[PDB]
Formats: C-alpha cells, sequence, structure tokens
C-alpha cells in the first residue's frame, strides 16, 4: 500500500522495429500493445520495451492535507 | 526518515511498528524478557515463547530491558555468521552503543583482541571502565576515517579477521581495507546496502567472506535458525557473559522526552521507558496492568460477524477494507445482482485469501424477511457485531418531474431498510456494538433536485436517534462528497474514513463532515 | 533431471533457475563465469543464499558488486585454495579428511580422463586449449 516511485532499473531494452510490429490495430482506430508482468522473472514486456529489475521505494506522502 | 514499510512483515497501515524488546511479567506472573518485531511501545504485547528468556532473581527487569535485541544481534554476527573463534582480531566500530558493547563482550570473553571506534573521550573513558581488559592502544576515533591507520599500524599491517561494521558511505570503505586474509566483514547497517552503493571485488582474492546480518528476518521466518541464537543468549546469561547495560529511565507519560533525548545522541547506553514499575514479588500472578487513557481508536473482534448492506459499492468496499484492518474477520455483504464487476471480484478475492470469511448475499433489507435472513446468514458465520447500511438507489429531478414510484424507490433502500435492520436487531442481536447509517449533507443544507433522496436521509437520522435515546447503539454520517470512489469540494477516501474513526467514537447522535470550496 | 539443464554461454539461465525454482532462487551458488554471467548468477541467489565465487577476473579487474544483494540475507565467499599451500595447514586437515572421507564413503569418483604420453606434451596443451575436452 502506499505509492512507490521507481528509484533503480538494472536494464531496458528498445527496439522500435519490433515495437511497429507487435502493435495491432483495434476495432476503433486506435492501436494497442499487449503487455505481460512477470513477477517470478522480474521482466515487463510490452511491444518493443522490455524492463528488468525494476525497484521501487516507498515515497512519503506530501502530508499537504489540503482538505481540512 | 525511515519508511514504516520498510519493516519486513506485512504490517497494516503502518501503526504501532515502534519497539521492538521490552521486559514484564507473563500471563502466569513470571518475570520474562523479549524480542517483538514491532509494537514493543505498549502496556501488553503479544509474543510467541520462543521469543521469551527468563530474568534471573538478581537482575531488575529495569537492566532486562536492554539485553535481547543487542545481544542476540551481536551473538548472531559474531558467532552464528562470522564464526569467532579464540584469538582472533576484531575491530568492532561504534563501541559506545549497544551493539558494540555486547560484541566486546562476547569477544573479551574468547580472548579476543578488539579495537573499537568511539566519537568522543567521555565515551572513551565510560568504555575503559567497564572493560579493563583494553589497552590505550584499542581505541580509535568514529567520526573519521582515522581508524583504519590505527588498526594498520598496530596489527603490523595484517589488519582484522573480523569486521562488525555499522558505519556508511567512505568510513565503510575504510573498514574493508583493514580486513586480513580469511577475513570476514559483517555488515549491519543497512545505509549503503538501500543505496546499492559499489564494492569492488579485488578484496575477493583475498580469502574474504563479506556477511550481511539482518536479524529481522528471524522474527518473521527462519524459526529453526533461531534457537541457535536463543541457545546462544541463555547460555551467555547462565555463564554470566551477558552483562546489561546502563539504561536511562523515562516514565511513560514522558515518552517524547526518552525520544529526544536518543535524537541528540548524547546517550551512552540504552534509553527505556518506564510503563510500570517493578514490585517486589517474584511471582505477583496480577491480573491486568494499571490502566491508563490513551486516544480511543476503532478495532473488532473476531469472533464477531458485520453487515455492510450495499457493500459492493464504491464506499462499500472502502469500508470494508478499513474494516479488514481493523480486525474483522468474516463480512457480509449485500446486493442486489452481486459481483458484476472486475474491482469489485479483485477485492473479495484478495480478501477470502488474507483469510477474511467475506460472503456476498442477495438479501434485500427491503424486506423483513429478507433482512431476518441476512441477520440469520450473520449468525451462521458468527454473532452480529455490527451493522452498516450504505444502500442507495438514486432518482433525481425536482418536484415537478417527480411522482409517488420514484420516491418510493429512492426511499425503500434506506428508510425501510433501516426500519426492518432496526426491527430485526432489537429481536435477534444481543451482542451488537455498531449500527451506522449514512447520509448526505443534502438531508441537512438541502439541494435542488434531490427531494426524495432528502426525504429517506432524514427518515434514517430519527431511527438512529430513538436508538440511541432507548440504549441501543445508532449513528448517521452526513457526508458530503466522496472523491476517489452544494458548494462543497469532493473528500478524498483517506480524510473520510479517518474522520468515520473519529465519528464512531463520539457519543452524539448525528454527525456530519464535509470540505469547503475555496 | 532434464529440467537441472540451463546454457552457459548465454545469460539464459537466470530465467531458467528463477522460473524453475518459484521464483525464489538457489540457496548456493558456484560461479566460475565472467562478468555478464556473474551479475547474472548473483540475481538467482534467494534469502540466505551464499555466493561461492571460484573465478579470478572480475576479482582481479575489482569489477563494482551492487550492495543490495547483502539486503537479502546474503554471504558473498572468495574460495582461493591456493591459501592452503602458503599457510593455514591446519584448516587443510579439515579438508583432507573430507576428501578420504568421501574416497571411503563412495562420493568421491575418478572423472573421464585423456591420455598424451610424455613426449606428447605440446599436442596435450594444444588439445586443452581448443576447448573440446569433457573431464
Ligand atoms: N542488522 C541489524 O539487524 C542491526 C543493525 N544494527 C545497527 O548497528 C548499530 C548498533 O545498534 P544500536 O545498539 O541501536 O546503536 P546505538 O544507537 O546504541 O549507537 C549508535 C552509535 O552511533 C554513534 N552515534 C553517536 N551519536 C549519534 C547520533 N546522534 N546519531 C547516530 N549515531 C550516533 C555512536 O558511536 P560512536 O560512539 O562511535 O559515536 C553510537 O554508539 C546501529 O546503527 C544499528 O542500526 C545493530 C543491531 C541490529
Ligand atoms: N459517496 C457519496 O458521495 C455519498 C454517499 N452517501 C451515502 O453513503 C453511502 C456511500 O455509498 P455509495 O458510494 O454512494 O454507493 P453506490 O451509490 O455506489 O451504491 C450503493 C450500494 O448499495 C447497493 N444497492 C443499491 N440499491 C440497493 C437496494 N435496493 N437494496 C440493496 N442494496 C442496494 C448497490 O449495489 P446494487 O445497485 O447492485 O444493489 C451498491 O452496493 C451510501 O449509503 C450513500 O447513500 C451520502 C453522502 C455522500
Amino acid at each position: 500500500h502506499g505509492l512507490y516511485l521507481p528509484t533503480r532499473v538494472t536494464a531496458i531494452h528498445i527496439d522500435p522495429a519490433t515495437h511497429r510490429q507487435k502493435l495491432y490495430t483495434l476495432q476503433d482506430k486506435a492501436q494497442v500493445a499487449d503487455v505481460v508482468v512477470s513477477r517470478w522473472l522480474r521482466v515487463t514486456v510490452a511491444g518493443g520495451v522490455h524492463i528488468s529489475g525494476l525497484h521501487t521505494e516507498s515515497a512519503p506522502r506530501r502530508q499537504q492535507e489540503q482538505q481540512v | 526518515k525511515l519508511s514504516p514499510d520498510a519493516i519486513p512483515g506485512k504490517w497494516t497501515s503502518q501503526d504501532s511498528l515502534l519497539g521492538m524488546e521490552f521486559s514484564g511479567r507473563d500471563a502466569s506472573g513470571k518475570r520474562v524478557m523479549g524480542l517483538v518485531p514491532a509494537k514493543g511501545l505498549a502496556t501488553s504485547v503479544l509474543l510467541s515463547p520462543d521469543f521469551l528468556w527468563d530474568v534471573p532473581s538478581n537482575w531488575t527487569l529495569e537492566e532486562a530491558a536492554s539485553v535481547p535485541v543487542v545481544y542476540s544481534t551481536a551473538y548472531y554476527a559474531l558467532v552464528v555468521r562470522g564464526r569467532v573463534r579464540p584469538g582472533e582480531t576484531l575491530l568492532i566500530h561504534s563501541g559506545s552503543g549497544g551493539v558494540g558493547q555486547a560484541a566486546i563482550a562476547i569477544a573479551l570473553s574468547l580472548g579476543c583482541r578488539v579495537f573499537t571506534t568511539v566519537g568522543s573521550a567521555e565515551k572513551r573513558a565510560y568504555l575503559q571502565a567497564r572493560f579493563p581488559q583494553l589497552d590505550s592502544t584499542s581505541f580509535a576515533n568514529s567520526r573519521d576515517t582515522s581508524f583504519e591507520q590505527h588498526v594498520l599500524w598496530h596489527t603490523g599491517g595484517k589488519g582484522v579477521d573480523l569486521v562488525l561494521n555499522s558505519l556508511a558511505e567512505e568510513k565503510l570503505q575504510a573498514s574493508v581495507r583493514c580486513l586480513a586474509t580469511h577475513g570476514r566483514f559483517l555488515e549491519i547497517g543497512k545505509f549503503d546496502l538501500s543505496q546499492n552503493h559499489p564494492l569492488g571485488m579485488a578484496i575477493f582474492l583475498k580469502n574474504v567472506t563479506f556477511h550481511g546480518v539482518l536479524l529481522d528476518a528471524f522474527f518473521n521466518e527462519s524459526s529453526a535458525d533461531w534457537r541457535e541464537v536463543w541457545a546462544l543468549v541463555q547460555a551467555g546469561i547462565r555463564d554470566g557473559v551477558v552483562r546489561p547495560l546502563k539504561c536511562t529511565v523515562f516514565h511513560g507519560a514522558q515518552v517524547e522526552d526518552a525520544f529526544r533525548y536518543m535524537a541528540q545522541g548524547k546517550h551512552i547506553g540504552k534509553v527505556v521507558v518506564q510503563v510500570l514499575a517493578e514490585e517486589p514479588e517474584a511471582v505477583l500472578k496480577g491480573a491486568k496492568p494499571k490502566l491508563m487513557s490513551a486516544i480511543s481508536k476503532t478495532f473488532c473482534p473476531a469472533h464477531k460477524s458485520y453487515i455492510i448492506a450495499g457493500g459492493l459499492g464504491g464506499f462499500g468496499l472502502e469500508l470494508a477494507q478499513w474494516l479488514i484492518q481493523r480486525g474483522v474477520q468474516k463480512l457480509v455483504l449485500t446486493s442486489r445482482s452481486g459481483i458484476r464487476t472486475g474491482y469489485q471480484a479483485k477485492q473479495v478475492r484478495r480478501w477470502r485469501r488474507q483469510g477474511v470469511q467475506v460472503q456476498v448475499s442477495t438479501s434485500n433489507i427491503s424486506s423483513l424477511e429478507g433482512a431476518r435472513g441476512l441477520i440469520a446468514e450473520a449468525a451462521q458465520l458468527g454473532p452480529v457485531g455490527g451493522v452498516f447500511n450504505l444502500a442507495v438507489v438514486l432518482r433525481d429531478g425536482l418536484l415537478e418531474n417527480q411522482t409517488p414510484e420514484f420516491f418510493q424507490d429512492v426511499c425503500k433502500p434506506k428508510y425501510s431498510g433501516t426500519l426492518n435492520l432496526d426491527r430485526v436487531t432489537r429481536e435477534a442481536c444481543p451482542e451488537l456494538d455498531y449500527f451506522v447509517v449514512f447520509s448526505s449533507v443534502s438531508c441537512g443544507r438541502g439541494n435542488a433536485g434531490q427531494s426524495n433522496y432528502g426525504f429517506a436521509n432524514s427518515a434514517m437520522e430519527r431511527i438512529c436517534e430513538k436508538r440511541r435515546h432507548e440504549g441501543l447503539p445508532g449513528l448517521a454520517v452526513q457526508w458530503g462528497a466522496i472523491g476517489d470512489v452544494s458548494g462543497t469540494l469532493p473528500q478524498r477516501m483517506a480524510s473520510c474514513l479517518e474522520v468515520l474513526d473519529l465519528f464512531l467514537n463520539q457519543p452524539h447522535m448525528v454527525l456530519s463532515s464535509f470540505v469547503l470550496a475555496e
């Protein structure tokens, strides 16, 4: 619980050609790319992007409490 | 400076993580000292007997509070991980601190030559007093890297065999250079590790083991390996190696002063908080601790059952989640259609996995038979503890457009439902302690086009007011606008839940909460 | 078993081990690989793991090693058997006893051997240099 922000990433690969290949147009005009998250292998893969070793650390809330 | 979620184990709401050790009477009246992963600052601690030692008759309960954490971590770091043997040489940073003192006590028992780092000269005098075996050449400065030259010169350039390190950044690198062949490094500080600071691997050409010592793992896992450390501490206590640290006692009402004294960093030894005094009797077999005043916050028994009408609604799911975090382990949620969206299914599955005995009912509280069936289901899960009526059906439009059917539809789940709930609860709910119905500021302040909604909401308040006057519980909360799920800005969910926590513990009948625009 | 194998020349063994271990890792790692492979091996470690390193290249070059592994209980070791020949004989007798106990129990088995006569030492060295030998 609470918001976690990225602090480290071990490796990011980008391949625009594979990215264009993987995109598939939906029944609407909008395009889409399927994304799979494997926590066991610590890999997020979507289109031509592949993130591994993402580390997130809890950032304390600003406690602005603008609502009183 | 430290996020509460960093502590291992899924603690909820980040509440009461303070405290790790205590010393007090057991349920049977035996003096005991313990070690809890969290929630040690309290007038009562729930613990497994594996994490409880015995306080020998020579000791006073005050002294016992200093032993557990520091001596357990020292033993685990040296004996279990560093496999210390007699005659070795150790560099123990921050001797004045508790862990440093315990490490010195363990090392001097085996006969090792001990190098220690102390920030000032008063701490040097103290350590020289406590441990006469230390010579004048065994003290370095912990506020600069000068200790490296000291260790290197006085060891003939060979180095040290063990290093119980707690310093950070440039100090850590300087510590490694003191290692000798086959030397072991015991990292207990958690700054560089959290920051992923690099460590050159060239030190490993010298046969070297770089241990990471984290005792927080035992409190939550690795139970089998704990008995080793427990046995070591018990053996030390019976043999006399374990000697309590000097304690600066602070009374219960002055805990902020204790925290400030610790923060200033001038303390030597351990700071302890005296929740209660020690009695001369060896086994008092006392009934209860002396009562004290504390801010009142809501909690629920594990064996009772709660009913959230309209629990699959936007606010109902958040209210249930709040209830689960406060100790509810059997819940009944009502909805005409049932689970029909992904978010609801996700929440119910997570709650069921957590062990909560969630149950979705189609019983309609509009009809008396349906209300009786709902309460019977709650009884099947267990005694009814609380009833929350969050059902709503909206039909907006000015009076010229309104019609009797729309009024009936809007009033049924809120007006009739509350009447039937009150009847069935007065009939067959003796253990009930909460009965909350959620209203809207439209009832009090008024808002055009919501005449029927206001009528329904105002009608719920009367039932609650009658219930309280006759001795039974009741509370209507007039909310404004709920944001995450007039002239009033929408109110966030966390603020709403905090306010609800306040409201439940007030003695009044109808309460309101809203956020003014600009 | 058939699932006990991976590829050493590629860094794809990390996914194999992590998948087949249920995502936990491995308790003991005996690594002798290069820089990128060495880094990949560390990420295979589990809580209370122990990285036994017997290579030299990364150690010799003083390559960096992230200290976030330590927050997971971990024990990085430097294993050089050459230390025994220079000192620590009393520590060596333990290894000697272990080896003898293995010999008499049956755990120790001789490895497959390719024999080159004394006059053909150069051929033996070339054959080993090629890298196709097993045993
Ligand atoms: N891995 C684990 O699970 C554990 C880790 N540790 C860590 O090792 C250390 C020993 O624990 P503990 O007994 O609680 O230590 P203490 O808090 O009792 O002592 C900390 C030491 O830091 C120095 N110091 C002086 N003034 C300050 C100040 N204002 N702020 C911070 N440090 C100051 C002193 O050494 P000096 O006299 O040289 O100035 C002092 O002895 C801690 O840093 C602790 O986090 C130990 C136990 C458990
Ligand atoms: N959130 C807000 O802005 C404010 C709301 N309130 C009150 O506070 C509570 C907040 O809930 P809210 O987020 O509005 O909920 P929703 O309006 O999103 O849904 C109401 C819940 O009750 C159920 N329900 C609807 N009709 C009936 C019925 N006839 N019998 C039984 N259950 C029914 C709904 O499921 P289903 O339709 O499938 O039955 C749903 O679970 C409600 O009591 C609301 O009236 C007042 C002030 C502020």
